[PDB]
């Protein structure tokens, strides 16, 4: 799991 | 005066507006670019129109035959969204199921098709199910953001434009949170041309500060901190990255509503904070800095940025 | 272009745009003033400010002295609150407590002083309450939006020049939503001064059409139909009184959205609506008429009006 | 009761 909840 | 043909002709010309009480201590001089000014609240209203609308000169795309197809769970959704809908184009989109409800209930009211992902998979699971959808669709069409020049080249027609006639040319520096890039590219390399000595100070957040050496990792500030270095983000044109955390731009947010009467989304409380700062350095004494508000809070009304006077709201019970 | 010096300059000018796939078989012609794109989404924030202004103008208040309280659960409060946040003046809001979270969320942000009453007296208690604390503070001041001139005052200063010049003085109809009667009594005045020939078109629920003989009664048409005749509502200036029902609005609401990428408020459907059917009328070929759309439709994610969109994108599960 | 929850 590599953080990719990004809001853009 | 005259009429707008459409609402895409109501996108951009964004008022420029003086940070008064929450740049105390400045020596500097802080303006706001208003995005959060645009029809549907953000500075993705500008791309979302620039992309679909370069297609279509460029032939790629006609409205009623192509399907445009785009990952996003944040503003770039609502701007292909309501150009779509004003052009006649179908947009699918696709958002980690996580992503709230009211954030869909918007793409859902223009007419879009929604295709939510494993949560677990965060954007990366978006992005896949947006190339499967691609891959089996006729007239599919991905727009590609972080790849698409349309994207900081509208920026480099508009904004840039924009600021640099609001300022009367005595910008001095330019304040720009980093998400797509396309922003702080575009504009930065316009103002760059009018006046070599315009400094570009991008600002990512401190938790994934990648441009500075920093490993990628979650932060709150929703519209910036990719945790990647996007295509069409020109780091040559970057004079200086900035880092703010979550808890400052959520402070400085907090505070531009308060003492400013500016309820603005948390990435716009990043570049709040990060050009004060600037502006609070003594050799920028007299220097005008413009930093861009990409968003307007409303849209944030579930997330952190309003956690505090949220559970506020609803601890309260009626007076009699 | 210039920086504005605050906020509160950045207030009114808002843009005209054209209705075109939503007007089929219009032989008229809609124009729509977007008051959505007013600083904080709504065309209260033109009288949110003009209230407060006139007052200080006239000595009777002294921002950190004067203490502002108004009784309201609608976009007077937001209007107030982001102009007293920018000026610097307390701030007290009642409303039922049966207003929903986010309408409070938003006001707290802004630094106001929340006051629910009992949600079982409407806005009645609300007033009360008001009254009681205007009664218990000292250098307390209400506003009174129904009973205040500056209400309607600022409308025939800005709203109503602004459409005059907007339309080429073109304008023949102006189809206003009925609230407190402010927009519409104080911009028809302007544009009738202007030109005599310039009809006024007033438009009210028909489940509380008071103003045509009617019986107050419950809808749901925020922002319209208080189901009385305000102080500030000059009826002789109306040329005619148009009658929306809650599903009406609400459909036409919906494809401002859907056909024109116009993400409106309910009211706006219902001045739609009313501008469309006029410029329906045969006899109107050739005629151009604006309305108003009030707010901007993101405010009102929880209400009925994406009762649909909304069931629709809880019920959406995640594809794998 | 007289419904008076009128949002303005
Ligand atoms: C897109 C976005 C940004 C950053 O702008 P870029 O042009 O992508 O660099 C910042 N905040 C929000 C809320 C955004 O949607
Ligand atoms: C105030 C308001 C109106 C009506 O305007 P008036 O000037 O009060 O007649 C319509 N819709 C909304 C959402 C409003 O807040």
């Amino acid at each position: 799991t590599e953080w990719s909840d990004y809001v853009i | 005066s005259r009429i707008a043909k459409d609402v895409t002709e109501l996108i951009g010309n964004t008022p420029l507006v003086y940070l008064n009480n929450v740049a105390e201590g400045c020596v500097g001089r802080v303006a706001a670019k208003l995005e959060m000014m645009e029809p549907c609240s953000s500075v993705k209203d500008r791309i979302g129109f620039s992309m679909i609308s370069d297609a279509e000169k460029k032939g790629l795309i006609k409205p009623g035959e192509s399907v445009l197809i785009e990952p996003t769970s944040g503003n770039t959704g609502v701007g292909l969204a309501f150009t779509a809908a004003a052009k006649g184009y179908k947009l699918i989109i696709t958002m980690p199921a996580s992503m709230s409800t009211e954030r869909r209930i918007i793409l859902l009211a223009f007419g879009v098709e929604l295709v939510l992902t494993d949560p677990a998979k965060g954007m990366k699971g978006a992005i896949a199910k947006a190339e499967e959808i691609l891959a089996k669709t006729p007239n599919g069409y991905m727009l590609q953001q972080f790849e698409n020049p349309a994207n900081p080249k509208i920026h480099y027609e508009t904004t840039g434009p924009e600021i640099w006639k609001g300022t009367g040319g005595k910008i001095d520096g330019f304040v720009s949170g980093i998400g797509t890039g396309g922003t702080i590219t575009g504009a930065g390399k316009y103002l760059k041309e009018q006046n070599a000595n315009v400094k570009l100070y991008g600002v990512e957040p401190v938790e994934s500060a990648i441009l500075s050496g920093g490993k990628p990792g979650p932060h709150k500030i929703q519209g910036i901190g990719a945790g990647f270095i996007p295509s069409v983000l020109n780091v040559d044109l970057i004079d200086e990255v900035v880092q703010v955390s979550s808890d400052e731009s959520i402070d400085m947010a907090r505070q531009l509503a308060l003492k400013e009467g500016l309820l603005v989304g948390i990435s716009s409380g990043a570049a709040a904070a990060a050009a004060i700062k600037l502006a609070q350095r003594p050799e920028n004494a007299g220097k005008l800095f413009v930093a861009i508000f990409p968003s307007f809070g409303e849209r944030y009304l579930s997330t952190v940025l309003f956690d505090a006077t949220r559970k506020e709201a609803e601890a309260m019970t009626f007076e009699a």
